Protein backbone atom coordinates (compact mmCIF):
# COMPACT_ATOMS: atom_id res chain seq x y z
CA UNK A 1 0.00 0.00 0.00
CA UNK A 2 2.80 2.42 0.92
CA UNK A 3 6.52 1.82 0.84
CA UNK A 4 8.71 -0.79 -0.79
CA UNK A 5 9.28 -4.48 -0.28
CA UNK A 6 12.69 -4.64 1.34
CA UNK A 7 14.49 -7.85 2.23
CA UNK A 8 17.38 -7.87 4.68
CA UNK A 9 19.03 -11.02 3.38
CA UNK A 10 16.72 -13.69 4.74
CA UNK A 11 13.36 -12.11 5.57
CA UNK A 12 11.04 -9.80 3.69
CA UNK A 13 9.53 -6.66 5.16
CA UNK A 14 7.52 -3.60 4.20
CA UNK A 15 8.81 -0.19 5.16
CA UNK A 16 7.86 3.43 4.62
CA UNK A 17 9.98 5.08 1.99
CA UNK A 18 11.83 7.84 3.85
CA UNK A 19 12.73 6.15 7.14
CA UNK A 20 13.67 2.56 7.90
CA UNK A 21 10.88 0.93 9.92
CA UNK A 22 10.40 -2.69 8.91
CA UNK A 23 7.05 -4.35 9.53
CA UNK A 24 5.71 -7.85 9.09
CA UNK A 25 3.96 -8.42 5.77
CA UNK A 26 0.25 -8.84 6.48
CA UNK A 27 -3.02 -8.60 4.60
CA UNK A 28 -3.59 -5.12 6.06
CA UNK A 29 -0.73 -3.26 4.36
CA UNK A 30 -1.00 -4.88 0.91
CA UNK A 31 -3.56 -5.21 -1.85
CA UNK A 32 -3.94 -7.88 -4.48
CA UNK A 33 -4.22 -7.57 -8.25
CA UNK A 34 -4.35 -10.56 -10.59
CA UNK A 35 -2.23 -13.69 -10.92
CA UNK A 36 1.51 -13.64 -10.29
CA UNK A 37 3.00 -14.52 -13.68
CA UNK A 38 2.87 -11.19 -15.53
CA UNK A 39 4.88 -9.05 -13.11
CA UNK A 40 8.64 -9.18 -13.48
CA UNK A 41 10.88 -9.96 -10.53
CA UNK A 42 8.18 -11.29 -8.24
CA UNK A 43 9.34 -13.41 -5.32
CA UNK A 44 7.71 -15.86 -2.92
CA UNK A 45 6.87 -15.54 0.76
CA UNK A 46 4.17 -16.12 3.35
CA UNK A 47 1.50 -13.40 3.56
CA UNK A 48 0.00 -13.68 7.03
CA UNK A 49 -3.76 -13.28 7.51
CA UNK A 50 -4.80 -11.81 10.87
CA UNK A 51 -8.14 -13.67 10.88
CA UNK A 52 -6.43 -17.04 11.39
CA UNK A 53 -4.83 -16.28 14.81
CA UNK A 54 -8.24 -15.48 16.32
CA UNK A 55 -9.55 -18.97 15.47
CA UNK A 56 -13.12 -18.39 16.63
CA UNK B 1 21.57 10.05 -3.58
CA UNK B 2 19.97 6.64 -2.91
CA UNK B 3 20.01 4.16 -5.80
CA UNK B 4 16.69 2.65 -6.82
CA UNK B 5 15.61 0.30 -9.63
CA UNK B 6 14.18 2.40 -12.42
CA UNK B 7 10.79 0.65 -12.72
CA UNK B 8 10.17 1.21 -9.04
CA UNK B 9 10.95 4.87 -9.51
CA UNK B 10 8.39 5.13 -12.24
CA UNK B 11 5.91 3.28 -10.03
CA UNK B 12 6.36 5.93 -7.36
CA UNK B 13 5.75 8.66 -9.91
CA UNK B 14 2.61 6.86 -11.06
CA UNK B 15 1.36 7.06 -7.49
CA UNK B 16 2.22 10.71 -7.75
CA UNK B 17 -0.35 11.21 -10.51
CA UNK B 18 -3.05 9.16 -8.81
CA UNK B 19 -2.67 5.87 -10.70
CA UNK B 20 -1.94 2.71 -8.73
CA UNK B 21 1.40 1.01 -9.37
CA UNK B 22 -0.10 -2.30 -10.38
CA UNK B 23 -1.09 -0.54 -13.56
CA UNK B 24 2.58 -0.03 -14.29
CA UNK B 25 3.89 -3.48 -13.54
CA UNK B 26 1.34 -5.02 -15.86
CA UNK B 27 2.12 -2.80 -18.85
CA UNK B 28 5.87 -2.41 -18.55
CA UNK B 29 6.56 -3.69 -22.07
CA UNK B 30 4.03 -1.47 -23.81
CA UNK B 31 5.03 1.56 -21.78
CA UNK B 32 8.67 1.09 -22.62
CA UNK B 33 7.89 0.84 -26.31
CA UNK B 34 5.78 3.97 -26.22
CA UNK B 35 8.50 5.88 -24.43
CA UNK B 36 11.16 4.75 -26.88
CA UNK B 37 9.04 5.66 -29.89
CA UNK B 38 8.31 9.10 -28.50
CA UNK B 39 11.96 9.78 -27.82
CA UNK B 40 12.71 8.71 -31.36
CA UNK B 41 10.19 11.08 -32.85
CA UNK B 42 11.58 13.99 -30.80
CA UNK B 43 14.76 14.24 -32.83
CA UNK B 44 12.89 14.05 -36.11
CA UNK B 45 10.61 16.83 -34.92
CA UNK B 46 13.56 19.04 -34.03
CA UNK B 47 15.15 18.35 -37.40
CA UNK B 48 12.05 18.97 -39.51
CA UNK B 49 11.00 22.11 -37.67
CA UNK B 50 12.48 25.12 -39.50
CA UNK C 1 -14.31 -8.46 15.50
CA UNK C 2 -14.83 -9.11 19.21
CA UNK C 3 -18.56 -8.23 19.44
CA UNK C 4 -19.24 -10.31 16.34
CA UNK C 5 -17.45 -13.39 17.73
CA UNK C 6 -17.54 -15.23 14.40
C1 LIG D 1 20.70 -9.63 9.31
C2 LIG D 1 19.28 -9.61 9.78
O1 LIG D 1 18.59 -8.60 9.73
N1 LIG D 1 18.80 -10.76 10.27
C3 LIG D 1 17.44 -10.91 10.76
C4 LIG D 1 17.45 -11.53 12.15
O2 LIG D 1 18.09 -10.65 13.05
C5 LIG D 1 16.03 -11.80 12.62
O3 LIG D 1 16.05 -12.48 13.86
C6 LIG D 1 15.32 -12.66 11.59
C7 LIG D 1 13.88 -12.95 11.94
O4 LIG D 1 13.79 -13.68 13.16
O5 LIG D 1 15.32 -11.99 10.33
C8 LIG D 1 16.62 -11.75 9.78
C1 LIG E 1 9.39 -17.04 -8.78
C2 LIG E 1 9.00 -18.32 -8.11
O1 LIG E 1 9.43 -18.63 -7.01
N1 LIG E 1 8.15 -19.10 -8.78
C3 LIG E 1 7.67 -20.37 -8.27
C4 LIG E 1 7.41 -21.34 -9.41
O2 LIG E 1 8.62 -21.60 -10.10
C5 LIG E 1 6.83 -22.64 -8.88
O3 LIG E 1 6.45 -23.48 -9.96
C6 LIG E 1 5.61 -22.35 -8.01
C7 LIG E 1 5.06 -23.59 -7.33
O4 LIG E 1 4.67 -23.31 -5.99
O5 LIG E 1 5.95 -21.43 -6.97
C8 LIG E 1 6.41 -20.18 -7.45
Amino acid sequence: REGVFVSNGTHWFVTQRNFYEPQIITTDNTFVSGNCDVVIGIVNNTVYDPLQPELD
Amino acid sequence: ALQIPFPMQMAYRFNGIGVTQNVLYENQKLIANQFNSAIGKIQDSLSSTP
